[PDB]
Order: C-alpha cells, then structure tokens, then sequence
C-alpha cells in the first residue's frame, strides 16, 4: 500500500526508544535470565490456552523487559509482573481480551494484586505501550518473499519467538534485526533462498550486518530441542503453524 | 507533574464514549484545560482498554491537528487526562451554522487540517475509527483537531482482522457494514468524506437508522456496487444478491454547492473499493486545496 515506508521508518525510530537496558539482569539481585526464560515460556502457554495473538506475547515480553530494567523484583513476584504485562498487552492488542479473573485463574496472587500491578506497570512504563516488536517487522518482511511461502512465515515466527526466551543474547538485538535474521534463517531453511534484495533496499540491512544475530539464532535453532524451555517448540508442532518446529535446521549457512 | 489540587472546575463539558470531560483552570498558571476523568474499575476489570489505547497512542501523536495531551494524573481511583482546551466541537459548530452555512473557504481549511492530522495518524500506524463531527474540536483561531482516540488502535502491516464493532453508524464505511475480514486506513477517509459532505449540505450524508438502512442509503446515493466498480464485493460476508440495484446519483445533486474539484475529491474519498479510495496523504495534494487559506470561524 502507501504508508508502508513511513510506518517502517517510524517503527525503526521507536524500537530504539522502547529498547530495555541490555545489562539489566545483572542489576537484579534476586532474579536471573533462567527465571525470565521460565516466565516467558509460561506466557507462551498462556497465549495458546487463550488463543492470544502472537503480537500480544511479544508486547508482553517488551513490557516485562522494560519494567525489570527500572524496578527490582523479588522472584516470588516475577510471575505477578508477567501476568499484569500479559493483561495489558491483551487490552492493547486483542479484540477480546481475557477478563481479569482469567488472568487470576492462570496464576497464586489475588485479583486485587494483579489489578494493582497492572496500574504500577502502566506507571513505570508511563503508558508507552505501542512498542514495535519482532513480529511487526516480520509481518512487513513477509510481503517480500517470491512467492509467498507458508512454512517460511511460520518458521520465521517460531524463530523470532524462540528469541524471546533468552535474554542472553537476544536483548542486545533490535526487533528489526532479529526479525531480519529470523526471516533469512527461515527462508534459507525451507527454500534454499536468501535475504531478498528488496529488503536490503527497505531496511538497509545486508546478510553481513545480520550475521552476528544470525550466528546466535542459528545456534539457538540447533540447540532448541535440548533447551530447558519447550513450549514454543510444542506450539509450533501444531498444523496451525504447519508443524515447522519438526523441520531439521541447516548445519551451515556458507555466508 | 500534575496533581488535582491546582485545578478548578469551570464547567462540565459532558460524557462521551468514556470518561467525563470538564473545562478547568490551573489556579497557579491560569492555563485553561480540558480534563477527561476516567473511572478505574479498581474492583475489578481495572484500567479500561479504551484508556490504555487513547493514552498510549496520543502520547506518540504530536501534531497541530491532533488534540494535545498535556499530562496524565494518576490516582488509585481515577485517571485525569489533561488536554489543551478547545472551546467547540464541529457538531455544535455545524448546528450553530445551520442558518447561514459554513463558508466554503473554512470548509476547505477544516478539511485540509483534518487530512493533515489523519495522514499523521496513518503514517504512525494509528487508525482512529470514530471520526465524526462531535470528535473534531475547533478553536477561535481557525484550527480544527482530531480528538477522542478511545476507539483508536495501533495497526500492523499488513493489517489483520480487527474489531468489527466500529465507527458511528452514519460515518461507517461500506466494507465494515458488509462484514469484511480486513479493513484499514480507508475507513477513516470514508468518515471524513461523509463529514466533508455534511459541512457542505448542512445535513448528514447517510443518516441510517440501522446497518441495513445505512448500506441502502449509501447504495441509493453512490449506486449499488458490483464486481466492476469494486472487485470483491460479492464475496464479502454480508453481501446479498437480493440487494436492490440502484443507479448512482449525479454528484451535482449529492453536493450542489461544490465546484468540479470539490466533487472530484469527495468522490475519491467515497470510492467503494478501499484499495482505490484516496489516502489522506494523496488528498492533501488534490487540486481542491491549491488555494487553501486559514479563515477564522
Ligand atoms: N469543547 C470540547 N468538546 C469536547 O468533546 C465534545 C464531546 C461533546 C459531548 C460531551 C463529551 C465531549 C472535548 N473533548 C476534549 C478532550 F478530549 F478532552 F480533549 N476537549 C473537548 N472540548
């Protein structure tokens, strides 16, 4: 359509302002990257259970990473932060967000606590909820495949999703770059094809600039079946995503 | 920054979709503001999605034709949105102008400004979804601004299916009425087209009393669409082959006082096929606006 370039440009500006602090977990006295992984893997399950958009998942993760960048949280309260984040992302993104009781049910905190956390999360994020995500970039990148390919899309989404789990290393990459890596990795896995020329023009990213993220993502992909967290692999077995997590990852890329 | 002790209520403006709007003044600075008070369901759905969307989106949207959000004042009970104060909405102004009519140059100015505001929204991936005269605010300097983003949303590229329950009936686009799985920025343009016509003729263009009445009013004016004028119509969910087949009315009848350029623009804003409907961006370049001025109301 039209505004596509203006929008892309503007999301490229906003992903820099909505980026959490890369070092933040080291400044958290009681929580770790492993606890975060568990949290995010549970949110994946929650998205499935309520049939939430993948965008909602990505938003919630962004809200959590930015909240933890500013606020110290004891481990017993991490899931409360995560539940409130998912609630907010649902309110932002979903046509039919689950009700608050549904978010109480899936956790044990009280309703009042969830509702109070919601307000605290909003204050800490100063209501800045319209954050660009890996998913929003992928979706635009998907308009470039020649021709469109189901498995490429679902596999890309799957790889972008796996990135959500591991703060180390994926916090250091911008959404647009992770999306780039994931798209290329998926394209190459399925069709043998490469990061299209039209996306180089659009994004100003090349296979060279994407290499660091791509090297990490390829590793993540290969090591996925042995990851402590498995909910994303499970989700992506379903025909809904054309069984893409069952596919074999390539062993090299010859970049 | 704010705290409610410094604001003195001057008068209640009313209750829209959500919250309550008051005129207030800052006791210390003398600034006149509009306060939108929003009740939090502290028991027990919490902060409403409408408020979450209105606030988050309006904080991104900085533009002279978008109402400026100045502050958000929190309590445990209530949220107050502090906005710049604009004295009049366009609905009240069209009524006030019913006898004499809104002068064509002011109509042009206002439409121009609304399109700049809307192109800014669309450029920033925001759909408004309730453009109607009551939500367009005017000042004494000849400005008009988009307001009430309670029904707005951040869209993606490409869009996916969004809320169907959308846009006030009279200003609602055919694609929504026909239950389309996808709609986008074109819905807002349709609304603006209706508003442009309404400023000209002094009456709502399509004052439907029901969904089906709304469609049929559109059809009777613009002709019942077929696959030639709108590829895809007949595969839309709520399309029916029993739809009566009306002929399109000559636009000199739809909007008599309008010049050739005005009629050209209006017909592009009301194109049935959302894909061919003019963008706000493109409409700003339309010859209708070549001699645009900024009259005081
Ligand atoms: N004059 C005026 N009118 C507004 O909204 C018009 C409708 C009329 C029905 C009662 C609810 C507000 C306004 N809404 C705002 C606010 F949204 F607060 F910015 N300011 C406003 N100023």
């Amino acid at each position: 359509p039209d505004y596509h370039e203006d929008i892309h440009t503007y999301l490229r500006e906003m992903e820099v302002k909505c980026k959490p602090k890369v070092g933040y977990m080291k400044k958290q006295p009681d929580i770790t990257n492993s606890m975060r992984a568990i949290l995010v893997d549970w949110l994946v399950e929650v998205g499935e259970e309520y049939k939430l958009q993948n965008e909602t998942l990505h938003l919630a993760v962004n809200y959590i990473d930015r909240f933890l960048s500013s606020m110290s949280v004891l481990r017993g309260k991490l899931q409360l932060v995560g539940t409130a984040a998912m609630l907010l992302a649902s309110k932002f993104e979903e046509i039919y967000p689950p009700e608050v009781a549904e978010f109480v049910y899936i956790t044990t905190y009280t309703k009042k606590q969830v509702l109070r956390m919601e307000h605290l999360v909003l204050k800490v994020l100063t209501f800045d909820l319209a954050a660009p995500t890996v998913n929003q970039f992928l979706t635009q990148y998907f308009l470039h495949q020649q021709p469109a390919n189901c498995k490429v899309e679902s596999l890309a989404m799957f790889l972008g999703e796996l990135s959500l789990i591991d703060a180390d290393p994926y916090l250091k990459y911008l959404p647009s770059v992770i999306a780039g890596a994931a798209f290329h990795l998926a394209l190459y896995t399925v069709t043998g094809q490469s990061w299209p020329e039209s996306l180089i023009r659009k994004t100003g990213y090349t296979l060279e600039s994407l290499k660091p993220c791509l090297m990490d993502l390829h590793q993540t992909y290969l090591k996925a079946p042995q990851h402590a967290q498995q909910s994303i692999r499970e989700k992506y077995k379903n025909s809904k995503y054309h069984g893409v997590s069952l596919l074999n990852p390539p062993e090299t890329l010859n970049l | 920054p704010g705290s409610m002790e410094n604001f003195q209520k001057v008068e209640k403006i009313g209750e829209g979709t959500y919250g309550v709007v008051y005129k207030a003044r800052n006791k210390l600075t003398g600034e006149v503001v509009a306060l939108k008070k929003i009740r939090l369901d502290t028991e027990t759905e919490g902060v409403p999605s409408t408020a979450i969307r209105e606030i988050s989106l309006l904080k991104e949207l900085n533009h002279p034709n978008i109402v400026k959000l100045l502050d958000v004042i929190h309590t445990e009970n209530k949220l107050y949105l502090v906005f710049e104060f604009l004295h009049q909405d366009l609905k009240k102004f069209m009524d006030a102008s019913a006898l004499t009519g809104i002068p064509l140059p002011l109509i042009k100015s206002y439409l121009f400004q609304l399109l700049q505001g809307l192109a800014f929204c669309h450029s920033h991936r925001v759909l408004h979804r309730d453009l109607k005269p009551q939500n367009l605010l005017i000042n004494t300097e000849g400005a008009i601004k988009l307001a009430d983003f309670g029904l707005a949303r951040a869209f993606g590229v490409p869009v996916r299916t969004y809320t169907h329950e959308v846009v006030t009936l009279w200003y609602r686009a055919p694609e929504i009425l026909l239950g389309c799985k996808y709609y986008s920025t074109a819905v807002d343009i349709w609304s603006l087209g209706c508003i442009f016509a309404e400023m000209v003729t002094r009456r709502a263009l399509f004052p439907g009393d029901s969904e089906i009445d709304q469609l049929f009013r559109i059809f009777r004016t613009l002709g019942t669409p077929d696959e030639v004028v709108w590829p895809g119509v007949t595969s839309m969910p709520d399309y029916k082959p029993s739809f009566p087949k009306w002929a399109r009315q000559d636009f000199s009848k739809v909007v008599p006082p309008l010049d050739e350029d005005g009629r050209s623009l209006l017909s592009q804003m009301l194109h049935y096929d959302p894909n061919k409907r003019i963008s706000a961006k493109a409409a700003l370049a339309h010859p209708f606006f070549q001699d645009v001025t900024k009259p005081v109301p």
